[PDB]
């Protein structure tokens, strides 16, 4: 598939008044690893974070024109942008290439700018827009990465307990597929503070 | 899907079956295929059911601002040249076979073929779709000019229920019309009406 | 997707599965398959699902405009032209199977649209990958002028069995009851199935996952 | 023309334990988008210490399940004894490379007390290569079943975790837990759970019921 | 049969108390032409098994003329023996395999219901060679429309009475009549009870096309 | 999948790694990539698990028959003759087997290639399989025959683990094995993850 | 087949080229230099399909020198990287692609040196050191086992003279001289040809 | 080509047109597709010229054995069944469509159909080939229980010509053949003879 | 792809050839020896298919060593070839055709030196030299504009290397090493190998 030749794993998971995105650093062209440092997650604004899988070249291009409409959006409205209204529009940029489109399925984690309110949200390549209660995971390991959350989530988890929980369900699934891995770096987003931790991870 | 048309002095009378299938599923059993492109022309429509719908609501369409423009009645070698003139040209793009019958004052009862590639004939008696081709032999031999109102009403119901009863696409009810100066008359025969033919009967 | 409707003596009752299904993997367990076209008119949606959100949307949208333009409630026929219309032009393109209810001044209708811009009004419709199974239910057991209750029962089996009997559908029912005088979305009108208990609960602890770097940056509220 | 293959889905699972074997499969058969039945186990008890479970086209699977049923009855005749859960193995790596031209489409985990009375679990590819593994997963939730077994069989990924060995519990509570998993994100697995367990004693069957959406 | 000729449609089977109920048209098709309509799609392979088979009827009448000499030679032996309703569904599902294995595959799905030592038997075999046992089975579209009904009543109650289950089984052939192109009126109700295999036909089923007036 | 040898002053070293992977699934992380035929000659496996397992147990069979019926053990040379000979006669029906034979005879240590293409070839050092291009500049950069038995061990987990790194399909275990005139000694199996922390550190 | 590596150190890049160029069985020249000096620091090495190679660096090396002569000021490294991913993202999907592998190496005297990786599809990564061409896959092994970010200049072609010598030694192909030059707060410096004959 | 046989009470009648046409070129005009395997049962041929031709000869010869064999008259089920063995057996390697029509002492006039693929049916009137389907509607509704062989040719005759004038492919002389206890009666209708259905005009 | 080359001189017939074998874009091997001694005054050299040179090859080398042993005398370079030619067309319709391009150079008491040339398809030519592989197009140019019909061993080796010194020059492929051997009425003769 054109989604396997560069690789790569996103997921988000919801917590009591904390939401977690964790994705895998590896950039490989095939079977061969470029580079282990390559960014999947990019800051949209301050508490709302996208995470990006699928061509290289795609999740970067996505990155650069969503930041484009949004920074415009944030500018004419004069507000951060919800984490819904960032559903809408990311749905909107990929339908425009419905009958050529960009190979990214995109991951959407973020506290709402006033309520905090935890959100989570998936999308297809062509603009569907799932949101969940529970865990949004995309990606070439999606298959593993379902069967680790299914058992491993539970409500109303912790900041601390959310991070043990996104953690383990990427390792593991990291692990069994691959083209995925070489690393995963997860952030935890609450209103008083964004923890950044890069996890031991097998390399190989 | 079967369609047949009949000329009848003063009058045509138009038939269809009942029955829309996606592959072997049948998504309609009760699909009407007559189509009123005006108050006494009416269009039977064979092949995609999306092709012929536009193609019939664009000929209505274009067939009433023409009679609003000319204050006239229309005719019905104009609707079946509207079709003819968007079956020839989009004949790559649309599978579409449609029987145009209908009474202008001019010309009474006309009907008038136009296959898939948009040529038109006028004809005593019109038949298409999938089922035409088992009722060839039927109508040929059954029809006799001079034909009444009742007669070629008769002679529809008939040719319809043998193309039914053979095709795998044709089934459901017989929906008839019959048009005339005096109006639009339309019948559904279904059951125990739809004319009945015996079987064979050797276990 | 299993999505279907019928009309009863006094409207329409329309029903959808929750599963939307990746590939043979259950992408999403709560989808809502019953989109809103104006306040008197709603389209259950089947096939690709970005396909059918957009035509919905874009038709609600179309009719919102008409129905400040008239100044009165929309008729389901123009849903039907503009959806009919649109579907054509893209050849079936679009994947967006429909089933299209609504209550008018006319009366209550029930039309099924199909990608290539096919358009059916029938007084029971079924679309999607378990729509034979429903059909069936609907054949076996539909009366003309049905009341309320006995509509929303047939269309919840008619759901059910493409639940049940159809892979790609699944999860949950929802119906939705158009009247005149009265519109009820119930979602989840009924949820058949539920996720087993954990027997085993893993409860990873803290200090379990080992962090080569961390950074905390402080976010002023 | 004319294809050879379908796939008719499943998933099997075999948990391997010092005492006890665990073999486990759904019952759902399936073709396309519908469901054949709801009530086909996909675990055969070979030999009183051997389960087999097999996932894939059904004709390959009741084809390969009688075939090799027949050549342990050819095998105990010659020998004068069973054939042995590595024997099976063994003997089954050889009949799927029989085939390798034209292959049998069914994955296979074979789940069993072996001599020393420790459990085996060893899992085929379909040409026929074999591995010895603690526990296995095979079929269409091959996949999501997997990493959760090697986060807790294995305790792969988990620092400052006591290593404590699989209880029959545990394993228990581990192959039904994994599967309720399984039937929430997978089409084909569904409807029921068999659980077949290898002991010294004898192999006994438990079924648990899984979503039937 | 890379390429199937004159073919039937769907075959429905529903368990009993006391026996089995196989229900199929009497019409083969080719293609969409109905060209034989008093065609027997269900066949008595002894008091014990009756056969109902979808696909190319060619074959059909092959594997009648292969089982009805089988039956036959036994028989004449005299053993006491006979073949039960199981061991005709595995030779059928040996026979199947081995022809897909050479590529040369005998294009039908059949129904195998008998009643043997109290036991009812229902058995589903395909060209390919899967095949399994069931309480209700339906072959072609009858999998789509007809299982489904046959289904949701088998949940509600478990065990059926004969009564019962030829209405479950005219109320699903009258579905496949409405909703199936190559479905035909004229059917057949085969039942094997503890008496033996009876045949009933041709059965018609009453249907109501109420529908054509209601639409506007 | 990464298998490399090399002939040096005390032997052959054989080594490999430990994954197995079904698409981009990574189905085993312990699979045993060498295989013994007799107490001094082993069998590297790369390409398709099933091909090279089948053909290799079979070469197998085949050298016990040759010292049973010779009353001598089978040479190298003769081994990986009746590997390319069998293998041949399947030769474009889709066999996929990479496979090093190295044993130590009477002429002494020895290394040979088979193909399932049927290319036999005889060479001091030899890397095969998706990893063999990384493999293959480690091991040619620090490779000597003079090295000691502790320096050749040390090129050999370094050569897997680089290759490891760079490639997806190669992972899991480092297996070391020696050939010596005794005849070949299992040494070490090193999981990558251990290795990555010894040479990053 | 061609060859393009990049190795960067605390305050220099260092990056070398084949200089063969072929067409069919004959390398028609030994002295083609597939280096193009974008500004007075940086270099954009490309290798890919014929005619696209010379187009495209050509392009990005006209508009990175108006934007000089119109500013005033010459584009960071960064930003040439993102200019050249953009274009050549923006063509991918446009009916002329371009096939070209890039590697672009520049020194800014705020951020200090960068070497960034971009394939055909239009991917970039900014790397520590990296090679394109089928030479990479025997290459990148060795530069993997023997650098080490604190690398010195002089160890730095140490380690470009063993990769190479790996090419010799392995490689299918005949590349013989491979052209080096440096990047550093001086300027881009030529280095003596490495040649192996 | 159209072949139609019917079984009248005492006897079939079988007709057939004339044409074998390569493409669009009628490479023979006057064929004759009606055959006798046995002095009371005759085959009439649809599909490839050569296949059709081939099934007839070898199963004339093995009718012929196993008539002398048995010193009886054949069955016309035997004829049938040894046509559909053939069929059946080499249906991957013939495009042969036949009816078996026949009169034998033991069960009277029979028609048996051997479509393509082997199947064989036993029918009160069997049409076949490309022609077949134009006529299918007109013998369904002329068809009547307890025809005479006189109605039964003129059925046959007529429902013949309706489908050569629609078939390109079907044409040509009607060749009709009568057989009964009392002997097998061939009459060929040429021309004006060919029964004519008139044209539609305005 | 691997390169061969002889040259007939008056007494002697010199042969050269490649001693690289390789994967797909890696050197396995820069010691091989694509020269098969199939008698003492006859030497085999093929290039070709992976595992079709090495099996026609040996089968050829057998058959000759067992007519040696069979009758005592060997075979005529001649009669080598035709032997080859005839085996290698019979595998050409068979359901197994070995891809093999030849050289076969040999020293015939009655008939003095030959160098015989055949393709995969087994057609069989006599040459004062030939050269098989992609940079054989290179060099028999430089053969033919320098090979005279009395050429000395000496020159022979010279022009040889003018050809060898052309492929490092403009061959795309590395083929650093060459093996060399001379045949004469002595017998088959190692020389040193070209190395570059
Ligand atoms: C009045 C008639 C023109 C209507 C009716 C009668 O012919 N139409 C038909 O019978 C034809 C059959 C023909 C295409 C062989 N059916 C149709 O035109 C379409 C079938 C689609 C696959 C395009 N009917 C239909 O219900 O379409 C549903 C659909 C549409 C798109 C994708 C999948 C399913
Ligand atoms: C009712 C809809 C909301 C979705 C419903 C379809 O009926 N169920 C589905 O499973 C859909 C439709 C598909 C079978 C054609 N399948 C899907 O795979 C998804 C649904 C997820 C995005 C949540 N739809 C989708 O467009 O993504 C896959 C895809 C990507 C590119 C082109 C076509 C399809
Ligand atoms: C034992 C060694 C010889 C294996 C070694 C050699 O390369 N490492 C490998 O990675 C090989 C190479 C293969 C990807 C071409 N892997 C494999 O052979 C794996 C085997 C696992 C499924 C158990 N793939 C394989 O054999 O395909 C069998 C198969 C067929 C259909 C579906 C799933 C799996
Ligand atoms: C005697 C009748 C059974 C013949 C009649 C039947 O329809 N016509 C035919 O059989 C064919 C056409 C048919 C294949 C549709 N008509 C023909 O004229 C010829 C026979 C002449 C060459 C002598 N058949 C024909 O197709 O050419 C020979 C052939 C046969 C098979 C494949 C390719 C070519």
């Amino acid at each position: 598939s054109i989604m396997s030749y560069n690789g790569g794993a996103v997921m988000a998971m919801k917590g009591k008044n904390c939401v977690a995105i964790a994705a895998d650093r590896r950039f490989g062209i095939q079977a061969q690893m470029v580079t282990t440092d390559f960014q999947k997650i990019f800051p949209m604004g301050d508490r709302l974070y996208i995470g990006l899988a699928g061509l290289a070249t795609d999740v970067q291009t996505v990155a650069q024109r969503l930041k484009f409409r949004l920074n415009l959006y944030e500018l004419k409205e004069g507000r951060q942008i919800k984490p819904y209204t960032l559903m809408s529009m990311v749905a909107n940029l990929l339908y425009e290439k419905r009958f050529g489109p960009y190979y990214t399925e995109p991951v959407i984690a973020g506290l709402d700018p006033k309520t905090f309110k935890p959100f989570i949200c998936s999308l297809d390549l062509i603009g569907c827009p799932m949101v969940t209660d529970d865990f949004v995971v995309s990606g070439t390991c999606a298959e593993q990465m379902y069967g680790m959350c299914e058992s491993l989530w539970e409500p109303n988890m912790d900041p601390d307990h959310l991070f043990e929980t996104i953690s383990q369900a990427m390792l593991n699934a990291v692990d069994r597929d691959a083209v995925s891995g070489m690393g995963v770096i997860v952030h935890i987003i609450e209103k008083d503070k964004i923890t950044t931790r890069t996890l031991k991870a097998r390399m190989d | 899907t079967t369609i047949m048309a009949v000329q009848f002095d003063g009058g045509v009378v138009l038939g269809a079956d009942s029955r829309t299938t996606t592959g072997s599923y049948i998504a309609n059993r009760v699909t009407d295929k007559l189509t009123p492109i005006h108050d006494r022309i009416f269009c039977c429509r064979s092949g995609s059911a999306a092709d012929t719908q536009a193609v019939a609501d664009a000929v209505t369409y274009q067939l009433g601002f023409h009679s609003i423009e000319l204050n006239e009645p229309p005719l019905v070698h104009t609707a079946a040249s509207l079709f003819k003139e968007m079956c020839y040209r989009y004949r790559e793009d649309l599978m579409a076979g449609i029987i145009i019958a209908g009474w202008d004052p001019q010309e009474g009862g006309q009907v008038y073929s136009v296959p898939m590639g948009g040529m038109m004939v006028r004809q005593s008696f019109a038949i298409g779709g999938s089922g035409s081709s088992y009722i060839y032999g039927y109508v040929d031999a059954t029809y006799r000019e001079g034909m009444t109102k009742e007669e070629c009403l008769q002679f529809t119901a008939n040719a319809l229920a043998l193309a039914m009863e053979r095709d795998g696409s044709s089934g459901g009810v017989i929906r008839l019309a019959a048009i005339a100066e005096s109006g639009v008359e339309r019948q559904v025969l279904l059951g125990d009406q739809i004319p009945k033919f015996a079987v064979a009967t050797l276990p | 997707t299993t999505i279907a409707g019928v009309v009863y003596k006094d409207g329409i009752v329309l029903g959808a599965d929750t599963r939307a299904t990746e590939g043979m993997v259950v992408a999403d367990k709560n989808c809502s398959k019953i989109h809103f076209i104006s306040p008197n008119i709603y389209c259950c949606g089947a096939g690709t699902a970005a396909d059918t959100d957009m035509t919905t949307q874009l038709i609600s949208s179309n009719l919102e405009l008409h129905s400040l333009s008239t100044g009165r409630l929309p008729r389901v026929v123009t849903a039907n032209r503009m959806l009919k219309q649109m579907l054509f032009r893209y050849q079936g393109y679009i994947g967006a199977a429909l089933v299209l209810g609504g209550v008018d001044v006319t009366g209550p209708h029930l039309y099924s649209i199909y990608p290539h811009g096919s358009t059916d009004k029938l007084p029971y419709v079924t679309m999607g990958s378990g729509s034979l199974a429903a059909m069936a239910v609907f054949e076996d057991k539909f009366r003309p002028d049905m009341e309320e209750e006995e509509a929303k029962n047939l269309v919840s089996e008619a759901i059910a069995a493409g639940i049940f009997n159809d892979l790609g559908s699944g999860s949950n029912i929802d119906l939705c009851v158009i009247s005149k005088n009265k519109l009820d979305f119930l979602r989840p009108y009924t949820v058949p199935n539920k996720k087993g208990t954990r027997l085993g609960r893993y409860r990873c602890e803290k200090g379990t996952t080992a962090v080569l770097t961390e950074k905390i940056t402080p976010l002023e509220i | 023309r004319f294809s050879p293959y379908v796939f008719n889905g499943g998933t099997i699972l075999a948990i391997a334990g010092e005492d006890f074997a665990i073999v486990a499969s759904d019952t759902r058969l399936s073709e396309g988008f519908s469901i054949h039945t709801r009530d086909s186990p996909k675990c055969y008890k070979l030999t009183d210490k051997t389960v087999i479970g097999c996932s894939g086209f059904h004709g390959d699977c009741l084809t390969l399940t009688k075939i090799i049923e027949a050549r342990l009855k050819m095998y105990k005749h010659s020998n004068n004894k069973a054939m042995t859960t590595g024997a099976i193995a063994a003997m089954l790596s050889t009949i799927l490379y029989s085939r390798r031209f034209f292959p049998y489409y069914v994955y296979n985990i074979i789940g069993g007390l072996d001599e020393e009375g420790k459990g085996a679990v060893y899992s085929f590819d379909p040409v026929g290569s074999y591995q010895r593994d603690s526990f296995k997963a095979g079929g269409s939730a091959s996949a999501m079943l997997q990493p959760l077994l090697d986060n807790q069989v294995g305790f792969k990924n988990m620092q400052n975790v006591e290593h404590v060995p699989l209880s029959l519990d545990r394993a228990m509570r581990l192959v039904k837990d994994v599967f309720i998993s399984a039937a929430e994100r997978d089409v084909y697995t569904g409807d029921a759970l068999r659980i077949c367990i290898v002991t010294k004693e004898g192999i006994r069957e438990e079924t648990v019921s899984l979503r039937k959406d | 049969t890379q390429n199937p000729m004159v073919t039937g449609t769907s075959v429905l089977g529903v368990k009993f108390e006391g026996g089995v109920v196989i229900a199929a048209d009497m019409l083969g098709s080719y293609g969409s032409l109905a060209r034989f309509r008093n065609i027997s799609r269900i066949m008595r392979v002894n008091n014990s098994t009756m056969l109902g088979a979808s696909g190319d009827y060619a074959d059909f009448q092959y594997l009648k003329q292969v089982l009805g000499q089988m039956v036959i030679d036994e028989e004449l032996l005299g053993d006491g023996h006979s073949y039960s309703p199981r061991a005709i569904h595995s030779w059928l599902t040996r026979a199947m395999y081995s022809r897909r294995s050479k590529m040369n595959p005998l294009w039908n799905t059949m129904v195998i219901g008998g009643y043997a030592d109290g036991e009812s038997f229902l058995g589903y075999v395909d060209m390919l060679g899967v095949a399994y046992e069931a309480p209700s089975l339906a072959t072609g579209y009858g999998a789509y429309l007809a299982q489904p009904l046959l289904r949701e009543v088998l949940e509600k109650q478990p065990v059926l009475s004969q009564t019962e289950a030829r209405d479950l089984v005219e109320r699903c052939m009258r579905v496949l009549y409405y909703r199936d192109a190559r479905s035909y009126n004229r059917f057949q109700i085969a039942t094997v009870t503890e008496k033996g295999v009876e045949i009933e036909g041709p059965l018609s089923t009453e249907t109501n096309w109420d529908i054509a007036h209601m639409i506007s | 999948t990464t298998t490399l040898a090399f002939k040096f002053r005390h032997g052959v070293i054989v080594a490999a790694d430990s994954r197995a992977t079904a698409g981009a699934y990574i189905a085993s992380q312990t699979v045993k990539k060498v295989i013994e035929i007799n107490p001094y000659l082993l069998g590297t496996m790369a390409g398709g698990a099933a091909d090279c397992s089948f053909w290799e147990r079979l070469l197998a069979r085949q050298c016990r028959i040759y010292e049973l019926r010779n009353k001598e053990r089978i040479s190298v040379a003769a081994a990986s003759k009746l590997l390319a000979n069998m293998v041949y006669q399947y030769k474009g029906m889709g066999l996929s087997m990479g496979t090093m034979i190295c044993g130590w005879d009477k002429r002494g240590p020895g290394l040979y290639y088979v193909d399932s293409e049927g290319n036999r070839i005889s060479g001091a050092t030899f890397s095969v399989g998706s990893g063999s291009v990384y493999a293959y500049g480690v091991m040619d950069r620090g490779y000597s025959y003079d090295l000691e038995v502790e320096q050749a061990y040390d090129l050999a987990r370094r050569a897997i683990y680089q290759a490891t790194y760079r490639d997806a399909y190669s992972g899991g275990a480092v297996n070391l094995y020696h050939v010596r005139e005794d005849g070949w000694i299992r040494v070490s199996s090193d999981n990558v993850a251990d290795l990555h922390e010894k040479y990053s550190g | 087949m061609e060859y393009l590596i990049g190795i960067q150190g605390p305050d220099y890049v260092l990056v070398a080229s084949d200089r063969v160029a072929a067409s069919n069985i004959v390398q028609m020249k030994d002295d083609h230099d597939k280096m193009f000096k974008m500004s007075e620091k940086i270099l954009l090495l490309c290798v890919g399909e014929a005619g696209d190679t010379v187009q495209f660096a050509e392009y990005i090396q006209k508009n990175v020198q108006l934007y000089k002569m119109r500013n005033g000021y010459e584009l960071s490294p960064t930003a040439a990287a993102n200019f050249t991913r953009r274009n050549l993202a923006d063509c991918l999907r446009s009916r002329t692609p371009y096939h070209v592998n890039l590697l672009l190496a520049g020194y800014d005297e705020h951020e200090g040196p960068a070497l960034y990786y971009m394939d055909y599809l239009a991917a970039l990564a900014k790397a520590p050191f990296a090679a394109h061409g089928y030479g990479a896959f025997l290459t990148l092994s060795i530069l993997d086992r023997y650098y080490t970010p604190t690398i010195s200049r002089e160890r730095a072609v140490e380690l470009l003279r063993k990769c190479l010598e790996e090419l010799q030694k392995r490689f299918i192909l005949n590349l013989p001289t491979f052209s080096v030059r440096i990047i550093d707060k001086n300027g881009i410096h030529d280095l003596d040809n490495i040649s192996f004959p």
